[PDB]
């Protein structure tokens, strides 16, 4: 379908051929529009969602952030001034992974800490190897 | 998958 | 095969009593079928190697 | 003839798309005895691996769930609804009974034969929170 | 030969962290005294 | 990456390969018209050892069915699997060798051996990671004696270092169809012993006995037997196509069972072999199914291992099996005193384990067992099996019976005695090494 | 818009022309009515190479139908794709040549040449670029052998700049099928060597061998013989009408095949060729296509190509394929069979890849070989000619229609000169 | 302004032009109808449109290109493809019949009926232009329109305009791979003409790009489309300094004055790095030192001539992306202290560095990964004499027997031009030997 040069912008790959589809392509003499090594059918949003965080890396990170006196003062001062600010929880259009719950808008619970792992990672026990986003994409697709 | 205990940094000499 | 004096003893160019198509004597494995016309659709290399890239912010 | 005309090489019949021996019966016992009853008090003898114990990852590098008690049984025990409500109220989730009944209904729709364990309630509570935060990131910008 | 993140204590990390600390100090100075272009643009949009 | 090409010689070979490839299509999920069923086709790639792919999802097998009578190959070409095999790999002749080693090796062989070698060459050029050749012939008489040995000669002169495993249907001590069968067996083992790599012996009477003791079958024909050798070869080359624990290759498979170049004749058994009715009232654990492979009344060749010593043993476990009770079973097998291992081989257990459970044939006779063991023994108990056919050869050749056919064919008389001397030397080699 | 005008002369010429105008009719997609029942625009992008335009969208072929007797002409009119030809392009004679080069070239053929050239000039001036004239005829006959060469000479005098290529059915070594074949072969080769730009020289016995060994087919008949000829004819002019990668027209082909002007006798070949049971199992690959071209069994000329050299070679590939694969395969075949190739031309194999293969197939190729082994046909025909001529048998009709023995002798001498010229490069050295 | 006019002559020229203008439209954000997106074009800067395209008044951006071929199939493919509304539909000039890989047909028979039209079109493009930096002539040496018509076009351009940078991008035959028979004849005849009527001339080799695609991109079965992708990437790396801002900008005049030591040695060597692809691209770091080592690797040469058997003259290093001159000079110091690369004695400093801020733009439906750093080698080496000498060996072998000469004789030029061209290339050998020693 689409080649990796247009869709793959990270190290991770959710639909890796695993060393055996490449021999099919080379033995069937496939041009690099049907080759598995060069072309895939994943999509550009799935490469972005292939991470296992549902948070956003801050591009360039604050390198020290714990070892400097400035790090300690910015830890101490805005500790009570950041609880009002929200988190960036990916995009609802981009995520085709969360289950469809109909109401979702008038039912609220107050005291909860957001777990770092994705809820689909956490709920891999109910679908019967260690769960990875490659398994997640291979399961919530096709 | 479930999360492990934290890495305690061994604060030996405080301020 | 040019001259090749065996080609008059290969099953081509031999006189043979031809039985029916349901009798296993000659070339029945081929004469029980037909020639193929598998219609795979084809275009030029310019019409599907140079495509219209929608949006594509640089 | 009195019989048919099978030449006994036609006895080789089984092809895919026919009979379909998928879910018949798998004879023998598995290595992990996940079908027979689990012991509340295991024998001094009887090394049988009833689905308890763990892997070497779970023993060498255990979660601190597994440390100082609470193993995987306490998370998939079927549990009572008022017991789950009391547990999560003691944790301090602070939901009203309407939202609790809605979450319980969703959890018992996901899990068959009723049940709803504390892990299943935690998973659906993660799904709802992730949906709410994704809707906030949907209708708002990128702060 | 290979280069790492300044959080990795392999190369020039000490004075790289010092330079980053000085830039962060300047950024927090502009943040507290309100000459950041983001704050000026946001105030313009709001008012 | 892994490929292996199967060559089926003789009527026995073609029928046993029909039952083999039916099981293979069932195991990999391939319809008789080569297509994946119900367009399911996640990313399963475990057919490369036995199936190619041309262009339209048409998985052809890597098999060359050769014969000199048209009958059984024509049965294949008119049967239900006519849309799977390649029609120029389904190679047949016009005049049958008719239980004659001389006619199958000197007159009718050297008319079609060139075409079948060209087809094997085309398959070898098509594959890129070839591991070896699985040649499904029978000793018997005619094509399986002469043409199979001709294939060994004209294949070992060309390929060489590729492994050349040779499945052979060894004739029973008392049950035997052909009369000139001892002649053909001696003349084919003399010419295949030098050019072969690992010749597995399978015996019809022992398969009959295991099908009567186990299973429930009172009337076992060749269909059940050939399905059992199909299960044998699937348990052999499961590790090439499926992953898991310790996996055996062709080279790892063959350099362990063969101590000396003379001794390359192992025995192949498989002992979860019980049907559904008996399998309901048992638990099939690894220790007792390992113990079942060493029973004298469980073997697939009619020779008891009591009168001999084990040189090498290959344990091919399959399915829900862990390497812990494998260790326990092998240690208790070694410490059981009825089994006598040879003194120069203290460590003699090549163990491989595959995760894939065995597949059951719909409408078959075996059950859906969780586990499988393939026991590949190399006892010296086959020395008496060789010596009894040497006795048949001596009795037949003493009065020069049935030799005028070989004389009238373009064959010289004295290599009967040359083959008999070679087999006497082989039996002397067994007696020399077994001490 | 490089037009090609088709001329089919003689019985065999008409019978292969009808099959050709069926093949390139259902290649573009054209019903026997005349309209366009197609799907793609690449089909009716370059329809003007072989078809004109009518009022209702009908596409009339740019072909003429030459014979000295109504017969096979009315047969190909009555058969399928016979109502597509224009009725004006149906010129026919009165008596028939009687497979006689004299009656075809001097006595009876010469009267119809005026009408044939009038029709040809009308079809020629109805063009815009007019790359070439292609002629299918019947060396060994009387209408294709003599009056076809009359057409060649007259149209070469009329337009001595465009491509004039002849497809030609030469006599077979074995079989027989006509007793005056040596006369009608020598007396036609004598003008084919001088008045044509390239001659293809297809053989019935070679097509029989191709059908038996490669395509099985049991009884092939003349329809299946003509269909391979038509496939090769559609292959050699692929790039004129179908776009794609690196192209080659007939001028490009002539320049890259013939080094010297009197060396234009080719050995053609079409080599995707599956049996009737191997169509679903043969994986069409560039190396296997190259092997099937360069195998000696797939030459449509009955001369054995490995008893000689391969002076120049064309590829003419059609279908999506890798140019690296094509170039490595056709360098590898040269490096393997370096004995069967002349050393004084480095890399004498031309490649030309077009995008669209024939319909129903995914990859195809059309071999063209200018080889030193074509001298065997001329040597055998000269042997038969001198065997018939040393006792003057079957010569009185040639004499009585008006012809001297000196042009027989000079035709034999010119054919021997051509034999010696090919023999010169048969075993030539470099330094 | 620094406008450049592209002249794509031949089928290879117009296909490379298709790939190159796709790359240009994608990296300047031009839709394939000449229009900007009209909603994200509010961001100014990037005076690159004025360099390689031109206004039509309202909002359409037509390119400064002339596509010529004597046969109307590939040009008609351009006219009926997706880049149909982009080009002005008379700069896609086509003829009636091809030259049919004949230098005589391209230079005497067919060229002198359409060359007046193509100089009329070039004149109108130059009159539209203001500050023309030069022409970029894209063609193949294989023969026909790319040899005869190209050589006569360059003759007429050098006669008419004069003192302009006539850059050549020519496809040279491989030592073993060729798609024609009279290709040695056409190459000798076109090199004799292009030696004295052109500035700097890059020569790419199809076998070399096949080797690059099979080794680094892991494309076992590449195509002319991918070859054109790599060649277009090289062209964009060359012309990025005329378009995007950079730390050190090298234009055509600095380029020629830094790469050409003597007026007959305008034959540099092209090499682009990194050329690794997608899966084995993001597990590395892609440092300036390692991409410089990749360029200086002799196997990465895109001409199939080993620079080890020779001596370098001057290397032009065009870096793209977030590249700093700090580690650029670090990498150059490592190359200079590496003894395998030998420079000629009369060129002590021999590196011309040009750093551009714009990273290469990844093309969808392409094989190159989205990298942040890249570099183009444009080194000049005495190792091109091996390729020239192989060409002379093939020409001598074919011309000893006087094969294929009769088409050239009957379509114009006499037999003496072959000898004149062979003597010109032998003199070029003799001069390259002097400059090497
Ligand atoms: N296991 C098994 N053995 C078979 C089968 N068919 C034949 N045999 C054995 O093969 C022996 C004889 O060899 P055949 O296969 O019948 O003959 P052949 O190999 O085709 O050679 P020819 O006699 O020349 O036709 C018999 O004694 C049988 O024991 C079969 O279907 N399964
Ligand atoms: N790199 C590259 N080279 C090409 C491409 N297309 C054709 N070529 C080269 O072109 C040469 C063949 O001659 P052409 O350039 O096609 O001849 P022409 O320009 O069409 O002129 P005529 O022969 O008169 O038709 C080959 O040697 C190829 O190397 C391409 O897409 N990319
Ligand atoms: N391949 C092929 N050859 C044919 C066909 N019809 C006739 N021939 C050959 O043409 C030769 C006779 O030529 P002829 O028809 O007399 O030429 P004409 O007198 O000009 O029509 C015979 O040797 C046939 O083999 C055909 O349909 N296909
Ligand atoms: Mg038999
Ligand atoms: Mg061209």
């Amino acid at each position: 379908r689409a080649q990796l040069a247009a869709v793959k912008e990270g190290l991770y790959h959710p639909s890796l051929p695993t060393f055996r589809r490449m021999d099919m392509d080379t033995a069937a003499h496939r041009l690099p529009d049907e080759h598995c090594r060069t072309t895939t059918g994943v999509g550009p949003a799935d490469f972005q969602n292939a991470t296992a965080t549902y948070f956003q890396p801050p591009a360039n990170t604050y390198n020290g952030a714990n070892i400097t006196d400035t790090g300690r003062l910015l830890r101490e001062t805005m500790k009570d001034d950041v609880k009002s600010l929200r988190l960036d929880w990916a995009k609802a259009k981009d995520i085709k992974e969360l289950p469809q719950i109909k109401n979702t808008g008038q039912l609220r619970f107050s005291g909860y800490a957001v777990r770092y792992q994705k809820p689909a990672i956490s709920g891999s026990w109910r679908y019967t190897q260690r769960p990875v986003p490659a398994n997640i994409y291979s399961r919530y697709r096709d | 998958i479930q999360e492990r205990a934290r890495i305690k940094p061994r604060q030996s000499y405080p301020r | 095969a040019h001259g090749d004096p065996q080609k008059w003893n290969l099953p081509g160019w031999r006189i043979e009593q031809r039985y029916a198509g349901n009798v296993l004597i000659g070339n029945w494995s081929e004469e029980r079928q037909k020639f193929g016309r598998g219609g795979e659709k084809h275009t030029s290399t310019h019409r599907m190697d140079y495509l219209n890239n929608r949006n594509f912010a640089p | 003839a009195i019989g048919g005309h099978r030449t006994s090489a036609q006895m080789i019949n089984a092809v895919v798309g026919g009979v379909s021996t998928k879910g018949y019966r798998t004879y023998g016992v598995p290595t992990v005895r996940s079908d027979i009853a689990a012991p509340r008090t295991k024998r001094i003898s009887d090394t049988k691996n009833y689905g308890d114990e763990s892997d070497a990852f779970g023993l060498i590098n255990p979660s601190m769930y597994s440390n100082k008690g609470i193993y995987e049984k306490d998370f998939f025990q079927p549990r009572e609804p008022e017991q789950i409500k009391g547990i999560f109220s003691d944790i301090g989730v602070e939901m009203d009974p309407e939202t609790f009944h809605k979450l319980w209904s969703v959890a018992t729709s996901r899990s068959d034969q009723g049940q709803v364990s504390v892990e299943s309630f935690r998973n659906v509570l993660d799904e709802v929170q992730a949906l709410q935060l994704a809707d906030e990131a949907q209708n708002l910008g990128r702060p | 030969v290979r280069s790492y993140n300044p959080s990795v204590r392999v190369g020039n990390w000490n004075e790289d962290t010092c330079l980053e600390e000085d830039m962060v100090k300047d950024f927090l100075e502009k943040k507290e005294k309100g000459e950041l272009l983001i704050q000026k643009a946001s105030n313009l949009r709001s008012t | 990456m892994r490929e292996c090409i199967s060559i089926h010689v003789g009527q026995a070979g073609v029928q046993i390969g029909n039952a083999c490839w039916e099981l293979y299509c069932l195991e990999h999920g391939i319809q008789p018209d080569g297509q994946m069923p119900s367009d399911k086709t996640g990313g399963d790639d475990s057919f490369n050892t036995f199936f190619s792919e041309t262009g339209a999802g048409k998985h052809v097998p890597r098999a060359v069915f050769v014969d000199l009578e048209p009958t059984v190959v024509d049965e294949v070409r008119t049967g239900t699997y006519r849309q799977l095999f390649h029609p120029e790999q389904l190679i047949t002749g016009k005049e049958d060798a008719a239980n004659n080693y001389a006619r199958g090796h000197y007159t009718i062989g050297k008319e079609i051996v060139d075409l079948v070698l060209d087809r094997i060459r085309k398959l070898a050029d098509q594959c890129t990671g070839l591991q070896g050749f699985l040649i499904f012939h029978s000793f018997g008489g005619g094509t399986g004696s002469g043409f199979a040995s001709l294939l060994m000669e004209r294949l070992s002169v060309d390929y060489g270092k590729k492994s050349k495993l040779e499945f052979a249907i060894y004739p029973a001590p008392q049950i035997s169809t052909a009369v000139v069968e001892p002649y053909n067996t001696i003349l084919t083992t003399h010419t295949t012993l030098e050019h072969s790599d690992c010749a597995f012996m399978v015996d019809n009477e022992a398969i009959y006995d295991i099908c009567r003791r186990n299973l429930d079958i009172e009337r076992p024909t060749y269909t059940n037997l050939n399905r059992l050798i199909a299960q044998i070869v699937s348990s052999i080359t499961a590790s090439l196509r499926f992953d898991g624990a310790l996996n055996v290759d062709l080279t790892e498979f063959q350099t362990n069972l063969v101590p000396y170049p003379r001794i390359h004749f192992p025995l192949a058994t498989y002992a979860p072999v019980i049907s559904a009715e008996k399998a309901y009232h048992e638990q099939l654990s690894v220790a007792e199914i390992t113990n079942a492979c060493f029973e004298p009344a469980n073997q697939m060749v009619k020779c008891d291992p009591r009168h001999g010593k084990y040189m090498a043993c290959c344990m091919l476990y399959r399915g829900d099996v862990v390497p812990k009770d494998v260790n326990a079973a092998i240690a208790t097998i070694k410490t059981k005193r009825t089994i006598q291992f040879v003194d120069w081989c203290p460590t003699g257990f090549k163990v491989g384990i595959n995760y894939q459970p065995p597949t059951v044939v719909p409408g078959g006779d075996l059950a859906k067992v969780q586990r499988a063991v393939c026991m590949l023994s190399n006892t010296t108990a086959i020395a008496e099996a060789w010596a009894r056919l040497d006795h048949k050869f001596d009795l037949m050749y003493a009065k020069r019976a049935f030799v005028h056919w070989y004389v009238g064919e373009g064959m010289e008389e004295g290599e009967f005695s040359e083959a008999r001397e070679d087999l006497a030397a082989l039996e002397k080699d067994y007696e020399e090494v077994g001490v | 818009m490089r037009e090609i005008v088709h001329m089919q002369a003689g019985q065999c010429g008409n019978q292969i022309g009808a099959k050709f105008w069926e093949v390139i009719s259902d290649e573009h997609g054209i019903d026997p009515t005349g309209t366009y029942h197609g799907d793609s625009d690449l089909q009716l992008e370059r329809i003007n190479v072989y078809y004109n335009e009518a009022t209702g969208g009908k596409y009339v072929p740019r072909a003429v139908l030459v014979d000295l007797e109504p017969g096979t002409m009315d047969s190909v009119r009555s058969g399928p794709f016979g109502q597509i030809f224009r009725p004006d392009n149906f010129v026919f004679g009165q008596s028939g040549a009687g497979n006689n080069w004299a009656k075809g070239h001097y006595t009876e053929g010469a009267e119809l040449v005026d009408s044939v050239l009038d029709v040809v000039r009308k079809e020629a001036e109805s063009c815009d670029c007019l790359q070439g004239f292609q002629l299918t005829h019947s060396l060994g006959g009387g209408t294709g052998s003599g009056m076809g060469t009359l057409l060649i000479s007259k149209i070469r005098e009329e337009y001595p700049d465009r491509i004039m290529n002849t497809f030609s059915v030469v006599p077979s070594p074995k079989v027989s099928d006509t007793v005056v074949e040596p006369y009608n072969a020598t007396l036609s080769v004598h003008q084919l060597v001088e008045n044509t730009d390239e001659t293809y020289c297809i053989d019935n016995e070679a097509l029989y061998d191709i059908c038996f060994r490669t395509l099985k087919l049991t009884t092939p008949t003349y329809g299946d013989l003509n269909h391979l000829v038509s496939a090769t004819m559609s292959g050699v002019t692929t790039c004129l009408r179908f776009p794609g990668q690196l192209n080659a027209d007939l001028r490009k082909l002539a320049v890259n095949m013939v080094p010297f002007p009197r060396l234009h006798f080719f050995m053609p070949g079409f080599a995707p060729l599956t049996s009737r049971g191997s169509q679903q199992y043969r994986a069409l690959t560039v190396p296997e296509l190259t092997q099937q071209m360069f195998d000696a069994k797939n030459m449509m000329a009955a001369c054995d190509p490995r008893h000689g050299r391969y002076l120049t070679v064309a590829a003419i590939f059609r279908g999506r394929m890798s140019m690296k694969e094509v170039d490595e395969q056709m360098l590898n075949v040269q490096n393997k069979n370096s004995s069967y190739f002349v050393e004084w031309i480095p890399n004498n194999v031309k490649t030309a890849v077009c995008d669209i293969p024939p319909r129903g197939l995914k990859m195809s190729a059309t071999f063209i070989g200018n080889s030193t082994a074509i001298q065997e046909l001329f040597k055998r025909i000269s042997e038969q000619f001198t065997a018939m001529f040393r006792r003057k048998a079957f010569l009185h009709w040639y004499t009585g229609e008006g012809m001297d023995e000196m042009e027989f002798t000079e035709a034999e001498s010119n054919m021997n000169d051509l034999v010696s010229e090919y023999q010169q490069y048969q075993d030539a050295t470099a330094e």
